[PDB]
């Protein structure tokens, strides 16, 4: 069995909006037992600031900056949700 | 309703039967992908493409057990 092949096919939590789109990741990254996994270019994320992270909980609480996943970077494509972690 | 994990890297080869536990489906259109997830005896979960021959047997597998 190769465990290396399949290192990083681990779930992961997402962040839901008020918006009606799909779940998102915080970030590009995640971590599967422990070790750093990237999401896939292209992949749905959300772009946080330091400030906003702090105050992520399970409710929604100020606008989340939507973006793609691109080589790790979550970057930015200009709309906008209301973001919360999933429970 | 709303899954509290979603798979975005599936795994393509196949997990040995004698390690899986159990498996739930995420369906939901609110993920960005459709996934199966195995859960192995040593409760890790892993995700898997519901379109290879590989998991659906697997699935059928442990609806048996």
């Amino acid at each position: 069995y190769d465990y290396e092949e399949a290192r990083c096919a681990c779930p992961a939590r997402h962040l839901n909006n008020t918006n009606g789109t799909v779940l998102k990741l915080l970030g590009c990254h995640y971590f599967c037992n422990g070790t750093l996994c990237t999401a896939p270019d292209g992949y749905p994320c959300y772009n946080l600031t330091a400030q906003q992270v702090r105050t992520l909980t399970t409710y929604p609480n100020t606008s989340c900056a939507v973006g793609v996943c691109m080589k790790g970077t979550c970057v930015k494509n200009g709309t906008m949700e209301q973001c919360f972690k999933t429970p | 309703s709303v899954p509290t994990t979603c798979c975005f890297n599936l795994a393509n080869r196949k997990i040995p039967l004698q390690r899986l536990e159990s498996y739930r489906r995420i369906t939901s259109g609110k993920c960005p992908q459709k996934a199966v997830i195995f859960k192995t005896k040593l409760a890790k979960d892993i995700c898997a493409d519901p379109k290879k021959k590989w998991v659906q047997d697997s699935m059928k597998y442990l609806d048996q057990k």
